[PDB]
RNA sequence: GUAAAUUUAACUGUUAGUCCAAAGAGGAACAGCUCUUUGGACACUAGGAAAAAACCUUGUAGAGAGAGUAAAAAAUUUAACA
RNA sequence: CUGAACUCCUCACACCCAAUUGGACCAAUCUAUCACCCUAUAGAAGAACUAAUGUUAGUAUAAGUAACAUGAAAACAUUCUC
RNA sequence: CUCUUACUUUUAACCAGUGAAAUUGACCUGCCCGUGAAGAGGCGGGCAUAACACAGCAAGACGAGACCCUAUGGAGCUUU
RNA sequence: CUAUCUACUUUCAAAUUCCUCCCUGUACGAAAGGACAAGAGAAAUAAGGCCUACUUCACAAAGCGCCUUCCCCUAAAUGAUAUCAUCUCAACUUAGUAUUAUACCCACACCCACCCAAGAACAGGGUUUGU
C-alpha cells in the first residue's frame, strides 16, 4: 500500500535518492537542459521549482546560501543561480522548468524526458503546438463564439 | 480511425472558450430545477406505514469530534450532498421487483469523460451528468419527480441511515492483514486465502444522524463510514428493525425547500448534542 | 479403421442394368517377361488363357507388352475412367486367371466402406413418415386449449 | 515441484499465441508537421529532437572554449550569434557564442 | 457309449496358488488367517451380477445393417371391545 | 418381450492359451547363377526392436521460466556522488 | 512473546537484453458417493461444465525426497 | 518447494457471550425460597469497517484507538375406529418451523496522455486546469 507517498524511491536508498536528485540538479542548472530517465526527472523537477524559489530570497539570505551550497556541487553554480536564474524568473511565480517526453533510449528502452529551464539560450525544444485558430473546426467554434457575444451584448 | 479527447483539435483561444461555455450551462441547468414544487411535481402523498422513501449520494468530507450534554465524545463524518437529484423513476412490474425503484444521481463530473449513451441519457434530462447514481428501492407513493434535487435536511437529526460505498482498496494482501492468521483432497471453495483486499462494497447500519447542516448540506452521522475522504457514499434509512416506521416524522417523499414552510436554520441538533455556542456544561 | 479411411454409397454406374448389362471393364495391359522366373505364370497365362479369354469378353481390349520387367503387372482400366494396377509377380496360371475375371466383374467403383448394403431411388410407395401422418384432424383446425368464435 | 507431464505443443500454443501475450497495435502514432517523419502524439519528434540536439551540443562546445576551463560558470546571460548577425541592444551585456554557421530557420533570434 | 492307450526313439519348458463350494484338523465356531483333502473358476473368449481375476451364463476362433435363446430387475411396516 | 463371440441362418472355415516343441513362410543384406524400374532358385550371415534405470546424436517440455548486468550529467573534454 | 505495526534495501512484479536445470508414458488433466477406496481427474451412479492469459496459494497429484530379513558372498578386528 | 497439473484465492452484511441493575422481593411460593422474558448499563470476543483524537507515526499506513452488528428454528381444540374416553402413522379444523428473506450490487464513449485515496500486470476512478 502506497496511499499518498508522493516521493518515490531511487538509488541506494533516502540519501541517495537525494544525492542523485542532487546531480540531476547540478547538471540542470550548469547546462540548463538535460535528459534523463522519465521518472527521475519528473522526481527532480519539483526540487528545480524550489531551487528557483531560494534563490530570489537573495545571496545575503544566509538560509537560501545553505539551501544552495548543499544542492548545487559545483560552486561556480551558486552565483549563477542567485544572479543569473533567479533574476530571469523575477517576474514568473512559477513554472520556471518544462518538462518534456522523449523518445526511449536505445540500450534500455527506459522512458526518457527532457527538462530545460525556461528562457535559456540554446535552441529551442520543439514544443507540441495546439492546432491552428483557422482550421475547420476552429473556425466554427470561432463563429459560435462571435454569435455569443451578440446574444449576450443583446 | 485513431483515438481523440475534447480539446485534442482546440487551438489555444477555443480552449478556454468552450470550458467557460460547458461550465456556464451545467450552472445554468442545476440552476433551473431550484423549484420542482412549481415544475408540475408528481403528486405528494402522506407518510404510511410500510412506505420507503428515496436516499441520497454524499461525499465524504472527513471526521469530527461531537460532544454530548451526558459528557461523551462522539466521532462523527461529514457527508456533504454535492449536485443530488433523482435521474430515473422504475415502476414495480418494470423493475423486476417487490418495491418500485428510484434512481439517484450524485456528485456533477465532466461531459468529455462520459459514454455518449450516458451523455444522451442526462441531455434528456437536463442536468450535468453525475459521478455515481445508485438504485432505492421506494414504495408507490414516495415516487419523486426525475431532476428533482435531494438536500441533506432530507435526513433529521435523530434518525438512523445505513452508508455504503466502496472502501479503501488494500490491493493484494496476506493472510494475516487480509483474515488475521499467522485434508480432503481439495481446497473448499471459499477458503481465506491471499487476494485482492477493499475496494469492495461494505454498508454500516444504524448510524445515527447527530446533526444537519443546511446551509452546506452537510449530514453528521455517528463513528465512520466505508471509503476513503471525497468520495461517494450512498445514505439511506436504516433498515434495522428497531429503526421502522420511525420515519413518520421524516420529510415524505422528501424535503422540498422550495415549499410553503419556515426556512430551517444553518444547523439542526439532535436534543443530547452540545452545541458550538451553548455554555460549558456542567453534570449537576 | 472406418474412421480412418474414406466411404461412399452403394451405387452404379450409369444405372448399370437397369437397361441393359454394360461390362465396366473395358482395356487390359499386360507386362510380360520374356526371362525372368516372377513372369513364368504371366507367360504361360499369355499362351494359353488370354486368347480365350478375349473372345469371351470382346468389350475388352487387351494389350500384352512383352518387355524387361521384374514385376509383371495387369492395369485395368474402366469405363468410369478408374485405373487399377494389380502385380501377378510370381502368381501361377490359375491364380492370374481368377484376378483377370475378378477385375472383368469389377464396376470400377472405389473398393472401400460402403456404408448401405442397399440403395434406393425411390424409399417410399406410400409417403415417407412426418409427425402428421398418424395424427386425426380436429373440426375447424382449433388448438389444443384454442376458442372457436375469438 | 518437477513438472508432473510434458505440455503438449496444442497447450503451449493456447499460452503463447493467447491475445494477451500478443503485441497491441499502436493508435497514437501520427506524422510529424515540421520533418515528415513518424512520431507519437505524446513524445517529442525523434527527428526533430535529434536536429535540436546536434545544434545544442555544438554550441555547448562552443561554451567550453570560452570558458576555457572546470568551475567558470559565467555570471550573466549568454546569447548564441550566427555569422552574419550583431549583437543587439537587448542582447549587450551578455555572453556572446558565435558559431560558424547561418542561423537555423527554426532557431529563431529573440 | 466312445477313441484313445501303452511302448520305443529323442527333447524342452512350466511348476513360490488366489478365490468359491464341501469335509476335517488349528486359531477366536476372527481375518482377503494356519494345514490337508474333493470339486470348480482364474494365465483362452464373451454375456450378466453397479464398478468387478475367483459368483452366474457360455466356452473362444471369419463376414452379415438376420433370427431363436442363456444367465439376467429383492422384499417387507408390525390388533381390540368394555 | 428384451438380452451373448451360445445356437440357427447366407457365405467362409487352418486364422484367440504362456513357456516350449514341431511344420511352413518371410523383410533386408551378401554370394553363386538368373534377372535387368528391382527379380528368381539356392548358398550364407554382425539377418528384423513401442517393451532396457542401455550407449551416442538431434530436438522438445519445464520456459522465454530461474538467473545474470551498466553510479550521475555533459561538450564525452570533464565534473559530481559514493 | 501477548500481538503485531511502520519504513528502507534486496527480492519481487512490469518493460528491454541475454538465457539454465531437475522433471516429462500419453493427456481432450472436474466434484460427490460407491468400488478393498483415508487406493480414483481416467471405473459405476449422480452432479457440474463456452474458450483462453496473468498473479497467488500449497489440500491432492506429482515429485526433491533410515530400518528389516533374506546370498551355501566379503573385510576389518576379536579371541576360549 | 525455481509449483507443470487438480483444487482454491468476497457463500459481500441477520452475533455471540459473561457480568451489574431492573423487572421484584413481583409471579410462583404452606412458607422459606424465589422467577422468566421484557428491558438498562457495562465488559469482552468475533465479523465488518475507519483515522477525530490517543498511540506507532505523520500528504499516508496502522492498533494499543474508534464506530457498526438485525428474523426464526411442536402443542391446542374437537373427535371416531371402540356411541364414555382418547393430541390423530384417523379425518377435519387452529397454532407451529422449514421454506421465501431484506440490504448491497446495476448506465455505458476515448481508452492516446496525465493524475489517483485504484492497482503486481491488466483493469478501475478523475481530468470542466491536456502547464
Ligand atoms: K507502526
Ligand atoms: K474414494
Ligand atoms: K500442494
Ligand atoms: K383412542
Ligand atoms: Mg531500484
Ligand atoms: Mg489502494
Ligand atoms: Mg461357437
Ligand atoms: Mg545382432
Ligand atoms: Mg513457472
Ligand atoms: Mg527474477
Ligand atoms: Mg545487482
Ligand atoms: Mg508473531
Ligand atoms: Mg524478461
Ligand atoms: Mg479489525
Ligand atoms: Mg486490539
Ligand atoms: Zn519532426
Amino acid at each position: 500500500i502506497s496511499h499518498g507517498r508522493v516521493f518515490r524511491r531511487m538509488g541506494l536508498g533516502p540519501e541517495s535518492r537525494i544525492h542523485l536528485l542532487r546531480n540531476l540538479l547540478t547538471g540542470l542548472v550548469r547546462h540548463e537542459r538535460i535528459e534523463a530517465p522519465w521518472a527521475r526527472v519528473d522526481e527532480m523537477r519539483g526540487y528545480a521549482e524550489k531551487l528557483i524559489d531560494y534563490g530570489k530570497l537573495g545571496d545575503t539570505n544566509e538560509r537560501a546560501m545553505r539551501m544552495a551550497d548543499f544542492w548545487l556541487t559545483e560552486k561556480d553554480l551558486i552565483p549563477k543561480l542567485f544572479q543569473v536564474l533567479a533574476p530571469r524568473y523575477k517576474d514568473q511565480t512559477g513554472g520556471y522548468t518544462r518538462m518534456l517526453q522523449i523518445p526511449n533510449r536505445s540500450l534500455d528502452r527506459a522512458k526518457m524526458a527532457v527538462i530545460e529551464y525556461k528562457g535559456n539560450c540554446l535552441p529551442p525544444l520543439p514544443l507540441p503546438r495546439r492546432d491552428s485558430h483557422l482550421t475547420l473546426l476552429n473556425q466554427l467554434l470561432q463563429g459560435l463564439r462571435q454569435d455569443l457575444r451578440q446574444s449576450q451584448e443583446a | 480511425k485513431s483515438g481523440t479527447w475534447w480539446d485534442e483539435h482546440l487551438s489555444e483561444e477555443n480552449v478556454p472558450f468552450i470550458k467557460q461555455l460547458v461550465s456556464d450551462e451545467d450552472k445554468a441547468q442545476l440552476a433551473s430545477k431550484l423549484c420542482p414544487l412549481k415544475d408540475e411535481p408528481w403528486p405528494i402523498h402522506p407518510w404510511e406505514p410500510g412506505s420507503f422513501r428515496v436516499g441520497l449520494i454524499a461525499l465524504k468530507l472527513g471526521m469530527m469530534p461531537l460532544w454530548t450534554k451526558d459528557g461523551q465524545k462522539h466521532v462523527v463524518t461529514l457527508l456533504q450532498v454535492q449536485d443530488c437529484h433523482v435521474l430515473k423513476y422504475t415502476s414495480k412490474e418494470n423493475c423486476n421487483g417487490k418495491m418500485a425503484t428510484l434512481s439517484v444521481g450524485g456528485k456533477t463530473v465532466s461531459r468529455f469523460r462520459k459514454a455518449t449513451s450516458i451523455l444522451e441519457f442526462y441531455r434528456e434530462l437536463g442536468l450535468p451528468p453525475k459521478q455515481t447514481v445508485k438504485i432505492f428501492n421506494i414504495t408507490d407513493n414516495a415516487a419523486i419527480k426525475p431532476g428533482t434535487p435531494l438536500y441533506a435536511a432530507h435526513f433529521r437529526p435523530g434518525q438512523y441511515v445505513d452508508v455504503t460505498a466502496k472502501t479503501i482498496g488494500k490491493g493484494f494482501q496476506g493472510v494475516m492483514k487480509r483474515w488475521g492468521f499467522k485434508d480432503i483432497g481439495r481446497v473448499w471453495p471459499g477458503t481465506k486465502m491471499p487476494g485482492k483486499m477493499g475496494n469492495i462494497y461494505r454498508t454500516e447500519y444504524g448510524l445515527k444522524v447527530w446533526r444537519i447542516n443546511t446551509k452546506h448540506n452537510i449530514i453528521y452521522v455517528n463513528g465512520s463510514v466505508p471509503g476513503h475522504k471525497n468520495c461517494l457514499v450512498k445514505v439511506k434509512d436504516s433498515k434495522l428493525p428497531a429503526y421502522k416506521d420511525l420515519g413518520k416524522n421524516l420529510p415524505f417523499p422528501t424535503y422540498f425547500p422550495d415549499g410553503d414552510e419556515e426556512e430551517l436554520p444553518e444547523d439542526l441538533y439532535d436534543e443530547n448534542v452540545c452545541q458550538p455556542g451553548a455554555p460549558s456544561i456542567t453534570f449537576a | 479403421t472406418a474412421r480412418g479411411t474414406p466411404s461412399r454409397f452403394l451405387a452404379s454406374v450409369l444405372h448399370n442394368g437397369l437397361g441393359r448389362y454394360v461390362q465396366q471393364l473395358q482395356r487390359l495391359s499386360f507386362s510380360v517377361s520374356r526371362d525372368g522366373a516372377s513372369s513364368r505364370g504371366a507367360r504361360e497365362f499369355v499362351e494359353r488363357e488370354v486368347i480365350d479369354f478375349a473372345r469371351r469378353n470382346p468389350g475388352v481390349v487387351i494389350y500384352v507388352n512383352s518387355r524387361p520387367c521384374c514385376v509383371p503387372r495387369v492395369v485395368a482400366e474402366y469405363l468410369n475412367g478408374a485405373v487399377r494396377e494389380e502385380s501377378i509377380h510370381c502368381k501361377s496360371v490359375e491364380e492370374i486367371s481368377t484376378l483377370v475375371q475378378k477385375l472383368a466383374d469389377q464396376s470400377g467403383l472405389d473398393v472401400i466402406r460402403i456404408r448401405k448394403p442397399f440403395h434406393t431411388d425411390n424409399p417410399s410407395i406410400q409417403g415417407q413418415w412426418h409427425p402428421f401422418t398418424n395424427k386425426p384432424t380436429t373440426f375447424r383446425g382449433l388448438r389444443p386449449r384454442e376458442v372457436q368464435d375469438p | 515441484a518437477a513438472p508432473k507431464n510434458r505440455r503438449t505443443i496444442e497447450v503451449n500454443r493456447c499460452r503463447r499465441r493467447n491475445p494477451q501475450k500478443l503485441i497491441k497495435v499502436k493508435n497514437n502514432i501520427d506524422v510529424c508537421p515540421e520533418c515528415g517523419h513518424l512520431k507519437q502524439k505524446h513524445v517529442l519528434c525523434a527527428y526533430c529532437y535529434e536536429k535540436v540536439c546536434k545544434e545544442t551540443a555544438e554550441i555547448r562546445r562552443q561554451i567550453g572554449k570560452q570558458e576555457g576551463g572546470p568551475f567558470k560558470a559565467p555570471t550573466i546571460e549568454t546569447v548564441v550569434l550566427y555569422t552574419g548577425e550583431t549583437p543587439s541592444e537587448q542582447d549587450q551585456g551578455k555572453r556572446i557564442i558565435e558559431r560558424d554557421r547561418k542561423r537555423p530557420s527554426w532557431f529563431t533570434q529573440n
